[PDB]
RNA sequence: CCGCCGUUAGUUGCCAGCGGUUCGGCCGGGCACUCUAACGGGACUGCCCGCGAAAGCGGGAGGAAGGAGGGGACGACGUCUGGUCAGCAUGGCCCUUACGGCCUGGGCGACACACGUGCUACAAUGCCCACUACAAAGCGAUGCCACCCGGCAACGGGGAGCUAAUCGCAAAAAGGUGGGCCCAGUUCGGAUUGGGGUCUGCAACCCGACCCCAUGAAGCCGGAAUCGCUAGUAAUCGCGGAUCAGCCAUGC
RNA sequence: AAGGAGGUAAAAAUGGUAAAAAA
């Protein structure tokens, strides 16, 4: 009846839920066309149901807080990919090799004490 | 266009071309495009004799520029050198007039820098 | 209409208090609001190696202390009763407010 | 490293036309971190070529790869206390590197408008070939050919 | 500095009203450097306590809202 | 030549602390203090018969004192009089309520602080420190541990030169976190100055 | 110095701007983590003795 | 600690289910979903194709997770007669109405150079003005202070709520949408400095910070040589805290 | 291509730093 989606990367939730219809797909309560406007990166978000030709046949609310902007992007990618791939598993074995399965691995490492940006390390000296 | 002192700032914004002048910063540009009435997006050049000549009227009335301003500030200087209060005392010896730093930095309230030959240093391998 | 809340140091004792504690209750009472985890109070420590000038090279610690809550909807007799006195959370104390 | 080979690793398949080569270019115009505006940038630059000339974006972009390549480049070879200033064919992915990234430092030393200005009227000359990145290739050219006595000086 | 008000020593006002109760002889001797040279000193010599010696200063009016052991230099050497 | 406090590396499910009360913020502060006070008065005036453990349970006005000692009996007092007076010294110094308790380990080759603290009491006697120590090395491993590493450092009989002294047997991995290893540090001073002793004892595993 | 040190912030002086934090465990005024009213050495050391309580071996 | 899934939990969340809505998850109700925090499950070259006398090896599959999955805390035997009795201890040595205490100021902020580390800059991917959204973490009761009013601002007056996932710091900036500037030491840069207010605290000269008008310098991208950086890493940009009345914080 | 060995060509701008001693 519902198609959901946990949709994370870095940190946002992209709880992603899916009716049928046309194009209907809010983002948090705004359209997506300004919810993200100007990124590029949103556009390319769209890819999973355009690499399924079912674009149009939904009617998707899509709540989508925490962390950031692309990265909420990203995580629609993750939460649209986790959607569809519950309301019919056969998508589910050609999509691995495309990688829209696997959600992430690259978080902000901790600031890393004794260097500024958790890896850079301040200036030598010695003479 | 010489309102200020020999002041000629031509084809721009009134506000930048009002700028362009000693006592006069772009907070003083939009204070007196108020009070005179003169538009700021409208351009310097283009404008009309009438409300030029009031704007001007305003401008040296109610507030005064380089002239008095730097010899003011010079007189307010001969006090600081008048029994050379530790302001003046160091504004006197060419130094930073603050309590800040001459160990190292005094670029600017001073000139660059004045070689010697270090004098060295202890040990440190 | 009974709020009480956990204060603790140790998610372990913590725990343990939380299980008997709420089934005592549905025991000499009836709906029990079950153990909810408020987030665990860490406090953030951060000295260095030693005491001689090094600024870094360093080792870091921090505090912990537990939260958590628990309601029931009845103030039975025996509730009260057992729930107030059977006690030991050692190193442990709780809040009662009301609703 | 010492025991691996490092590698090259897939980069992005453009976030809007599906190539690789793209957002690469994209990738060299970003301001450290910024891909939004410098992409922005690049592709205001492309529509514009766009409504200028006839000629297709990812064609002329082609162009740009081809007219500046660098099919033999300047290095050095081993022998102690000297080395043999030693040219060599090198290989397609460093070829296209080093070119794209010369039309990136080449759209960045012209003195213009604007950044999709630079990137743009840069793309025109430089895929037509009267570029400076062109000039450096066409350079590392006959540097290669006046030390083809380090031919078989190759490390 | 101050803001609401001005500081200086009460017992500069107060010893202030003493030597103008007769206009009497010089030397205030200040054991505080600090205390503005508020406008009812006039302009009279002022062995402020340096921590050295007492700088001794003769007032003027082109210092008067403006501290008084702000007029000792005690830091010696210049350049 | 470090190692970061085994004790402290312990802290995971190995090592419970040596106070387990509420602290509320707050009070916390002032809980400490006066707690490590009772401690530190305890750890002098109570020595006698050598303590471990100085475990404490609180909460509103509650005392525990808590010891884990190596001697109960000519430490209660001839009729368990000793309790009296030190209890309500605590009691005097913490107007709340006091509640003693002597707990007991059977054994004393076990438990690392106690026996480096008889090995100090030793070289405190001016006792010869290689011999003696390195044969409590074997008395904690005629007692039953997996290892033992008793380290001695600090002037050697003097000759100015404090070096430190190798003292071990039978494996010790203070690495490995399921290792259970008390540690145990007695001070050792002689009139010539200031000498460390620590004593390194490994339990076992699955626990 | 240092003993008078302990009676000036024992005492507790007139004006509020005159006190300074005291590791009691140790004795030092600056760096003192005034919420364990200990030093940074003095905190260090009663830590790692398995005495702090509250606190752990942080590894995050 | 951190990405996928599992059990419990419901003043954070939630119409996903339904009712209403000053149409605010605000008014009822659920726990699936966010989530919060404890016990877990999961990955081992375990499997499929080939190579290698084995280790191992390429490629492929299921998988959130591929062969070390990412970061931490972990730092032996021991070198350095390394450093520190000026955090703390402790051998000796010296002084003992003073090499001890107080108080008060001055000072460790000095300036003719030198150097180390850092900040913002020199700029059209730019700065200025307008407009709208996504942070994790930490802090907070004589603290956090919402809020309204006062003032050009600094900041002050009245005044709700909170020992807090339920009240507040809080304004994220970058992005994005609208106009200026139009290659000039430029509306670029804020250094010098005076002119006046506030706030701190007993009290701000040497010595705090904050604000308002103005002066608006140097500086038009840095040779001999050298810093860091292998993946959410460079860079870019913001945020909280420790200590604190305040703040010299471009520090950590 | 292994070792081991036998006769031929290689490679250091400079460096002074003591001492009764401690186990």
């Amino acid at each position: 009846e519902q198609y959901y989606g946990t949709g994370r990367r870095k940190e946002a939730v992209a709880r992603v839920f899916l009716r049928p219809g046309n194009g209907k797909v809010t983002v948090n309560g705004q359209d997506f066309n300004e919810y993200f406007q100007g990124l590029v990166r949103a556009v390319a978000a769209l890819e999973p149901l355009r690499a399924v030709d079912a674009l149009g046949h939904f009617d998707a609310y899509i709540t989508v807080r925490g962390g950031g902007k692309s990265g909420q992007i990203d995580a629609i990618k993750l939460g649209i990919a986790r959607a569809l791939v519950q309301y019919n598993p056969d998508y589910r074995a050609k999509l691995k090799p495309l990688g829209f399965l696997t959600r992430d691995a690259r978080v902000v490492e901790r600031k890393k004490y004794g260097k500024h940006k958790a890896r850079r390390a301040p200036q030598y000296s010695k003479r | 266009a010489r309102i200020a002192g020999v002041e000629i700032p031509r084809n721009k914004r009134v506000d930048v071309a009002l700028t362009y002048i000693y006592g006069i910063g772009k907070a003083r540009a939009k204070e007196a495009l108020e009070k005179t009435g003169i538009n700021p997006a409208t351009r310097v050049k283009d404008l009309t004799e009438a409300e030029v000549v009031r704007l001007r009227e305003y401008v040296e009335n109610t507030w005064k520029l380089e002239g008095e301003l730097r010899a003011e500030v010079a007189a307010n200087i001969k006090r600081l050198m008048d029994i050379g209060c530790y302001r003046g005392l160091r504004h006197r010896r060419g130094l930073p007039v603050r309590g800040q730093r001459t160990r190292t930095n005094a670029r600017t309230r001073k000139g660059p820098r004045k070689t010697v030959a270090g004098k060295k240093k202890a040990p440190r391998k | 209409k009974i709020r009480i809340k956990l204060r603790g140091f140790d998610h372990k004792t913590l725990d343990a208090s939380a299980q008997k504690i709420v089934e005592a209750a549905r025991r000499s009472g009836a709906q029990v609001s079950g153990p909810i985890p408020l987030p665990t109070r860490v406090r953030r420590f951060t000295v260095i190696r030693g005491p001689f000038k090094h600024k870094d090279s360093r080792e870091h610690f921090e505090l912990r202390t537990h939260n958590r809550l628990v309601d029931i909807i009845n103030p039975n007799r025996k509730t009260i009763e057992q729930l107030m006195t059977l006690d030991l959370p050692t190193g442990v104390e709780i809040e009662i407010k009301t609703v | 490293a010492r025991r691996r080979r490092a590698e090259v690793r897939q980069l992005q398949p453009d976030l809007v036309y599906g190539d690789v080569l793209v957002t690469a270019f994209i990738n060299k115009i970003m301001r450290d971190g910024k891909k939004n505006l410098a992409a922005r940038i690049f592709y205001d630059a492309c529509k514009i070529i766009q409504e200028k000339t006839g000629q297709e974006p990812l064609k002329v972009f082609k162009q740009a790869v081809e007219n500046v390549k660098p099919r033999m480049e300047v290095r050095s070879r081993r022998v102690g206390g000297a080395n043999y200033q030693v040219p060599m064919e090198v290989s397609p992915r460093r070829q296209q590197s080093l070119a794209l990234r010369w039309l990136v430092q080449a759209a960045n030393q012209r003195p213009e408008r604007r950044a999709a200005v630079r990137i743009a009227h840069e793309l025109m000359d430089a895929a037509e070939g009267k570029g400076g990145a062109v000039k450096k290739k066409e350079d590392v050219e006959r540097m290669a050919e006046a030390n083809r006595a380090y031919a078989h000086y190759r490390w | 500095s101050l803001k609401k008000g001005v500081f200086v020593d009460d017992h500069l006002l107060e010893k202030v009203l003493e030597l103008n109760a007769k206009g009497e002889k010089r030397l205030i001797k200040t054991w505080s450097r600090r205390s503005t040279i508020v406008p009812e000193m006039v302009g009279h010599t002022i062995a402020v306590y340096n921590g050295k010696q007492h700088v001794p200063v003769y007032i003027t009016e082109n210092m008067v809202g403006h501290k008084l052991g702000e007029f000792a230099p005690t830091r010696t050497y210049r350049g | 030549g470090n190692k970061i406090h085994p004790i402290g590396f312990r802290l995971g499910i190995t090592r419970d602390w040596e106070s387990r009360w509420y602290a509320g913020k707050k009070q916390y502060r002032h809980l400490l203090l006066e707690d490590q006070r009772i401690r530190g008065l305890l750890e002098k005036e109570l020595y006698s018969a050598g303590l471990a453990r100085v475990d404490i349970e609180r909460a509103a006005d509650n005392v525990a004192v808590t010891v884990h000692v190596a001697k109960p009996g000519v430490v209660i007092g001839r009729g368990g009089e000793r309790i009296r007076v030190l209890r309500e010294e605590l009691a005097k110094l913490t107007g709340k309520n006091v509640a003693l308790n002597v707990q007991e380990v059977q054994n004393p080759n076990l438990s690392a602080p106690l026996v480096a603290q008889r090995v100090a009491e030793q070289i405190e006697r001016r006792f010869a420190v290689r011999r003696a120590i390195k044969q409590a090395v074997q008395r904690v491993m005629e007692s039953g541990a997996k290892g033992a590493k008793v380290i001695v450092s600090g002037r050697i009989g003097g000759a100015e030169q404090a070096r430190t002294e190798w003292a071990a047997q039978g494996r010790v991995p203070l690495h490995t976190l399921r290792a259970n290893i008390d540690y145990g540090f007695a001070l050792a001073r002689t009139t010539y100055g200031v000498l460390g002793v620590k004593a390194y004892i490994f339990l076992g595993e699955v626990i | 110095a240092r003993k008078a040190l302990i009676e000036k912030a024992k005492r507790t002086p007139k004006f509020k701007v005159r006190a300074y934090t005291r590791c009691v465990r140790c004795g030092r005024a600056r760096s003192v983590y005034r919420f364990f009213g200990l030093c940074r050495i003095c905190l260090r050391e009663l830590a790692h003795k398995g005495q702090l309580p509250g606190v752990r071996k942080a590894s995050w």
